[PDB]
RNA sequence: GUUUGACCUCAAAUCAGGUAGGAGUACCCGCUGAAUAUCAAUAAGCGGAGGAAAAGAAACCAACCGGGAUUGC
RNA sequence: GUUCUUUGUAAAGUGCCUUCGAAGAGUCGAGUUGUUUGGAUGCAGCUCUAAGUGGGUGGUUCCAUCUAAAGCUAA
RNA sequence: AUGGUGAA
């Protein structure tokens, strides 16, 4: 509610919903993974 | 346990049973349209007093959890079990006589309805009793997409609108202790606090 | 050097910069015992009568630009609580703060990058994140204190930003601002909104397989910020992170 | 094993009747300092015809002044008063005057209902509810005087 | 008032009820220090008639003195020495047995602003009242001094030493009589 | 209630606001106190105050047609 | 003297009529033992312990005078 | 006699 300062002198990891199939981890490697990029039809799904 | 509790329970049950009996008799007589031995032949609803229009309006239902001293009667038990409202349809002419009975035990806009639907998010799913969350829209499509529901937003829209998912979804969908929490509960008790012929209290 | 536990009890850290730092939270404890006394007395009027961080913000952030260092976590927590034993009033206040911040951002349109992700829809002004409008399936006391501090900071931040009603019932500088200007969009159930129903628009947004106001998908806007290849029903591009 | 005038305490009203008496007394809680101050300020502001107020009598000297006048109808006596001589004679005085008396454990409990930390005795003279007071007096008599 | 009942009850000192009270209280005090702070007097009527008032500034002390310079005088002196910042006003007996005799003494603090602003008690704040028990100005001290009117106190009406000095002096005027 | 509160009691804090020692001592007050009557309620000793201290407004003095705080001559 | 304030159905006094009308307990007192007095008084360890038209001090049936067991107060 | 001094 007031100016307590005034003038003074003092990232993602490609986890998209529709990423390239290479980014998506394979099912076999998902066991070793124990967030992952996944493929989805669209934003609503 | 002292006899006072059971005595109060019996007295409250008798009083509320008589109150429900008068309401049922009045409704039955009104159904016959013989407005010659009843105080009020028409219907009313209280927000102020408002006339009960025949339009099947849909409004949210809330649980009041009481009167506690009144042991729930068999009719109220069955009504709550059918509506699964025991845990703490529409306003049609055939639903009002049953809603009025459970009136003492119970009591919007798009902003409230959308938030409530998207926050509660009950979804019956197969263990068998799973009801965790609105996990994915694809679940609705698989279980309910055949009715024209591609996502939960369709259910929300059809509930707000006079659609069919409003009815279909029925088969698919201070509170503390300690000294600090006693004063707030005592204050809320004032807001926490019924004639048969009187209008329904909302 | 004084150990963390020893320093906390006295009040690894440098003693020189901690000893001087020893100087209402402690006094508030008396309210609990006063309330207990009032409850014991059996009368509530005295309880009602008894019932009836700016300083830390300045030292942590002596200047407004310094707030950007922690604004990331502040906005993260605020948006997480906006969609989440936290009291309903706290959730409402957190949601209101986020809505006001978004409204101010839209007023200036100071947005440069966006990225829809599984975790949530990322944004850049400074980067911030918000989760989806779905229910979220730990000691919340730490979370509550962090939310309180971040809300106190954001109050002053919003005051500075602003210095420099039936809708409630329903709810040049960059290519983002330069592009889409005057392009009034129409959004379907998935600017005018169809949800309010419960034309001058040049484009229409819909993702359903079946459709009847050019039909465009939000992926077009996302990629342009980060209908050439976004006609309804067609496969969207990989949607790679701009960063 | 003590003189009969002593050990008249340790025999007290039962839990149910004691709770009923406390509930009845809580109705006539005297206006605390804050309530009286705010009410007087409101009256002064309004000024800037009245009914007699009703409240419990708790002052030992004031109660004893009311006692022996036969005005007091029911008197509560604490059994843990350190100067026991202050209350050894009170039951006998009440018996001689025919005023029903009830011994309630805890001077602190007695005082908690009169906005005071402790209160040796409490007595009622006026009532709002007379049937309830008469029933409570009869119950207290039948449960205390006819038994002990 | 009830204080009349208290006085009448205390009149029958050898009553079995007062005997029990005294033997309980002496045993209770036997487990406490010789001199200790008393929360409130055990004889409210006596203290009230002695000038004690239940207000901020008054202090009640219980002191134990060996049986067999009177015992009350010794108790007053001890409490004054221990309570250097307080003034002894009066004291009263509270218990006795075969080994010890107990007295209660009430003290007023002249430093407390309540006493200083008390028109009925600010007199004790004068420096001339310092250590009243030391000079035997208390009730017990005056009684032991023989200060009183009548033939029974002619030799000790006011000052046993003063009369000796007066009767030993040789008054000589400028013009011899 | 295999709990939570009213007090009461007892301890502690480099807590806030206060006071006490001791010095002087002719006079004052109290205690003690010598060289069975006499030096003697003196000498000496200890404790407690002020400019004065103590006492002071009678369970008094009197046996009168009564006087009416204490103190000094 | 000079100047502002009072106030609030506020506090006292005078004469009359009327209804009521409290009083310092281990204290007084007696006993004994130490102490003082030219006084036989008082002081002091301890057994007991008093009454309210009552109690203390004085004499020829008692009559005269006060109300102790709390305290303050300049000359 | 009163009060102190040092001295095994």
């Amino acid at each position: 509610q007031y100016d307590l300062w005034g003038d003074s002198t003092e990232p993602t990891n490609e986890e998209s919903y529709n990423p390239p199939e290479e980014y998506l981890l394979s099912p076999e490697e998902k066991e070793a993974w124990e967030f992952i990029p996944q493929k989805y039809s669209a934003l609503r799904k | 346990v002292r006899a006072e509790s059971i005595v109060a329970k019996t007295l409250a049950t008798s009083r509320e049973k008589e109150r429900i009996k008068r309401v049922s008799i009045l409704e039955d007589k009104k159904a016959k349209n013989e407005t010659q031995h009843i105080a009020s032949g028409k219907d009313f609803i209280l927000k102020e007093k408002t006339t009960y229009d025949g339009k099947p309006a849909l409004l949210f239902i809330v649980r009041v959890r009481g009167p506690l001293a009144v042991n729930i009667p068999n009719k109220a038990f069955k009504i709550l079990s059918l509506l699964r409202l025991v845990e703490t349809v529409k306003l049609t002419k055939n639903v009002y006589p049953l809603l009025k009975v459970i009136a003492p035990y119970v009591v919007p806009s798009l902003s409230s309805i959308r938030s409530l639907i998207q926050k509660r998010g009950r979804i019956i799913y197969k263990a068998e009793p799973h009801e965790i969350v609105l996990n994915d829209n694809n679940i609705v499509e698989e279980q309910l997409g055949d009715h024209g529901i591609i996502c939960v937003e369709d259910i929300i829209h059809e509930i707000a609108t006079m659609g069919e998912s409003f009815s279909v979804c029925n088969f698919f969908l201070v509170s503390g202790f300690g000294s600090l929490n006693r004063l707030r509960k005592i204050k809320q008790r004032e807001a926490e606090s019924n004639a048969a012929t009187a209008p329904v209290i909302e | 050097f004084i150990t963390r536990s020893q320093a906390v009890r006295k009040l690894f850290y440098y003693a020189k910069d901690i000893q001087y730092l020893m100087h209402k939270f402690r006094e508030h404890k008396t309210f609990a015992r006063k309330l207990t006394r009032a409850l014991g007395r059996g009368e509530v009027s005295s309880a009602k009568r008894l019932e009836e961080l700016d300083h830390i913000i300045k030292e942590r952030y002596p200047s407004f630009p310094d707030a950007i260092r922690d604004i990331d976590d502040a906005l993260n927590m605020l948006f997480l609580f906006s969609n989440l034993q936290v009291s309903s009033k706290i959730i409402n206040d957190a949601q209101k703060i986020c809505n006001q911040w978004l409204a101010y951002v839209a007023k200036e349109r100071l947005v440069r990058k966006v990225f829809v992700s599984i975790k949530g829809v990322y944004y850049q002004a400074v980067r911030w994140l918000v989760p989806f409008k779905f229910p979220e399936n730990v000691d919340f006391r730490i979370m509550l204190t962090f939310l309180e501090f971040y809300s106190t900071l954001l109050h002053f931040v919003l005051y500075k930003l602003y210095t420099d009603l039936k809708k409630d019932k329903i709810i040049y500088d960059s290519p983002v601002a330069s592009l889409f200007s005057a392009f009034v969009f129409y959004v379907s159930r998935e600017v005018i909104s169809e949800a309010a129903m419960d034309s001058k628009v040049t484009h229409q947004i819909v993702d359903r397989p079946v459709l009847k106001r050019t039909y465009i998908q939000p992926q077009w806007i996302f990629d342009c910020i980060n209908a050439n290849k976004y006609l309804p029903g067609e496969a969207l591009p990989p949607h790679l992170s701009p960063w | 094993k003590v003189p009969p005038t002593i050990a008249q305490f340790q025999y007290t009203l039962d839990r149910n009747t004691a709770a009923e008496t406390f509930k009845l007394f809580n109705k006539y809680r005297p206006e605390t300092a804050a309530e009286k101050k705010e009410r007087l300020t409101k009256e002064a502001a309004a000024v800037a015809a009245s009914p007699k107020p009703y409240a419990v009598k708790y002052g030992l000297n004031h109660v004893v002044a009311l006692i022996e006048n036969k005005k007091a109808k029911l008197v509560l006596i604490a059994n843990d008063v350190d100067p026991i001589e202050l209350v050894v004679f009170l039951p006998a005085l009440c018996k001689k005057m025919g005023v029903p008396y009830a011994i309630v454990k805890g001077k602190a409990r007695l005082g908690t209902l009169v906005n005071q930390k402790t209160s040796a005795v409490a007595a009622l003279t006026e009532v709002r509810d007379e049937a309830a007071l008469a029933k409570l007096v009869s119950t207290i008599d039948a449960n205390f005087a006819d038994k002990y | 008032g009830a204080y009349k009942y208290l006085e009448e009850l205390q009149r029958k000192k050898q009553s079995d009820v007062l005997r029990f009270l005294q033997r309980v209280r002496v045993w209770e005090y036997r487990q406490k220090n010789v001199i200790h702070r008393a929360a409130r007097p055990t004889r409210p009527d006596k203290a009230r008639r002695l000038g004690y008032k239940a207000k901020q500034g008054f202090v009640i002390y219980r002191v134990r003195v060996r049986r067999g310079r009177s015992l009350r005088a010794t108790a007053e002196e001890r409490v004054g020495r221990r309570a250097a910042n307080l003034r002894v006003l009066n004291s009263y007996w509270v218990n006795q047995d075969s080994t010890y005799k107990y007295f209660e003494v009430i003290l007023v603090d002249p430093q407390h602003k309540a006493i200083r602003r008390d028109a009925r008690y600010n007199w004790i704040c004068d420096p001339v009242h310092k250590h009243r028990e030391a000079r035997g100005l208390t009730a017990t001290g005056k009684k032991s001094r023989g200060i009183n009117k009548g033939h029974k106190f002619n030799n000790t009406k006011a000052g046993r030493r003063k009369t000796w000095k007066r009767q030993n002096t040789l008054s000589l005027w400028r013009y011899r009589k």
